[PDB]
């Protein structure tokens, strides 16, 4: 449509998944990842130890839940931080996870529970 | 009046404590050329406008004329920031039974400990601020850990200029290098008119100054001003040299880090040779007052409740009480990034030759 | 089951305000302990449109 319609875009998810975490003077249950080149991060995605998304099968070495919106094209993040931050130690988060196609949700949930993260059932 | 050295029954008097606070260099911070520009966001944008003027040719009165000049170009850029956080705590074990040094029998109170810790924290933040200011004078603002935050030259599309003095050559034209530097600063800043209220101030280390002052073409002028009639936080009466409308302030400031690696303030990245001198030249626009938009530092709010979307301050000291009266927890935050709006005026001078 | 409220008359809904330490935000909780019942369930008759 010449201009029948223009879609300006959509707003990225906000960092509201965190419900309870061990609040300490330093960063407890919060780890910094060096962003993987040409990789875009969002809130709720599950990360590996190296800093990449867990993929079908790779679901037992799940390491953290990303809580930032990183843009791979500008290499800065939502808040202008040049790092990727995710909750890895004991904490409580909503059930809003971005799992890459094929990922078993139960396996990553069990891995994060073993590492100390508990997921509160979230309504729709 | 306290207990003697070898006897508990005889008395001796205590006269004070001698403090050994380390060197806190504050030359650039003391200059006041970095205006503070706090805002309410984690990222700020700036608009760049460019002008161009040409001489207009004569025309006839009895015909017409012409002169449409051309328009300006407007483009804008973004900017990240640096976050610094310091953690400290106070416990009764640091108060119970401990006497204040320099006092015979006065115990230490919580106020004294808090004041000491706050003074140490503010000193650490001032040291970091001075380091970042000197980094910004280099045109690349790099954190002490080595992570780059803002490359001014790439963002402003300006090529960094370096001047090789070649001070080891007995017949090196020092005047030529000084004039080349001065013309580069004059041609590159396009502040129109307002510029260098004062001189082109060159901040050099000991090696560059020592090699410069002994040059045969310069020694006569240097010895001319070794006369009493002709402002650091540590090194009072710093070495200074005036030649060709240019000042050669010597600044031997340095700081350590967590890893124990000395961070010399005046250094070029990659020149590890001790036989070559390093200097940085910048225009002293500190007297411009509110019109000094060339050098600025921005502050942003801390990520705590009640401070979001608020103007940032330079330090954010927070006091928290531990559970069951176990002690007091402290937190000092600073979300700042210094930058230069005209990086073409930042030029490095080397004592070697290209 | 919060304190203060032991052995008291129940309410429709409880809303509680809790502050995270170190100014990390605010917590909210909502509780309700209820059960609807009918003492004569025989009087609740179902109705269908098809044939038995």
């Amino acid at each position: 449509a010449y201009q029948g319609f223009t879609k300006l875009g959509e707003r990225e998810p906000l960092n509201d998944i965190i419900l309870w975490e061990e609040i300490t003077p330093t960063g407890h249950s919060r780890k910094e990842y060096a962003p993987v080149a040409s990789t875009e991060y969002r809130v709720g995605e599950v990360l590996k130890a190296d800093g990449s998304k867990v993929a079908a099968g790779q679901e037992a070495q799940a390491d953290s839940v990303c809580i930032v919106n990183f843009y791979a094209d500008l290499q800065l993040s939502y808040h202008g931080q040049l790092k990727v931050v995710g909750i890895y130690r004991d904490a409580e988060l909503k059930d809003l996870l971005k799992l890459e196609s094929g990922v078993d949700a139960a396996a990553v949930k069990s891995a994060l529970k073993a590492k100390g993260i508990d997921f509160v059932p979230t309504g729709l | 009046l306290t207990n003697s050295e070898k006897s508990r029954f005889f008395l001796a008097d205590l006269t004070g404590e001698v403090q050994s606070i380390p060197n806190t260099y504050g030359y650039i911070s003391g200059l006041g050329l970095f205006r503070s520009a706090p805002q309410t966001q984690t990222t700020f944008l700036m608009d760049l406008t460019d002008w161009d003027i040409s001489l207009l040719d004569a025309v006839d009165r009895t015909s017409r004329k012409a002169e449409t000049s051309a328009p300006e170009r407007v483009r804008q850029i973004s900017f990240p920031m640096m976050y610094f956080k310091e953690v400290e705590s106070i416990t009764p074990d640091e108060i119970q039974g401990v006497r204040q040094p320099g006092t015979a029998n006065e115990l230490t109170t919580e106020a004294v400990v808090r004041a000491k810790k706050l003074m140490k924290i503010r000193t650490k933040f001032d040291i970091t601020r001075e380091f970042l200011f000197m980094q910004a004078l280099k045109g690349k603002v790099i954190d002490a850990n080595g992570v780059l935050y803002a490359d001014l030259y790439k963002q402003f599309d300006v090529t960094k200029k370096t001047i090789y003095f070649d001070l080891d050559n007995p017949n090196s034209d020092i005047d030529a290098h000084i004039e080349d530097l001065r013309m580069h600063m004059e041609d590159e800043a396009k502040t129109g008119t307002v510029i260098n209220g004062e001189e082109i101030h060159i901040v050099v280390d000991r090696t560059f100054f020592s090699k410069l002052i002994k040059h045969p073409k310069i020694r006569d002028a240097y010895l001319a001003q070794q006369t009493p009639l002709a402002t650091d936080g540590v090194q009072a009466h710093m070495n200074r040299f005036y030649y060709g409308g240019v000042v050669f302030v010597q600044y031997n400031g340095k700081f350590k880090d967590k890893r124990g690696k000395t961070h010399t303030l005046v250094s070029i990245d990659g020149v590890s040779d001790t036989n070559v001198g390093v200097g940085h030249a910048f225009p002293n626009v500190a007297m411009l007052g509110e019109a000094n938009n060339i050098f600025e530092v921005a502050y942003a709010p801390c990520p705590k409740m009640g401070y979001a979307n608020t103007l940032g301050q330079e330090l954010y000291v927070f006091e928290y009480e531990k559970d069951r009266d176990e002690g007091i927890d402290f937190e000092a935050h600073s979300y700042m990034l210094p930058y230069c709006t005209r990086p073409q005026l930042l030029v490095d001078v080397r004592s070697d030759a290209e």
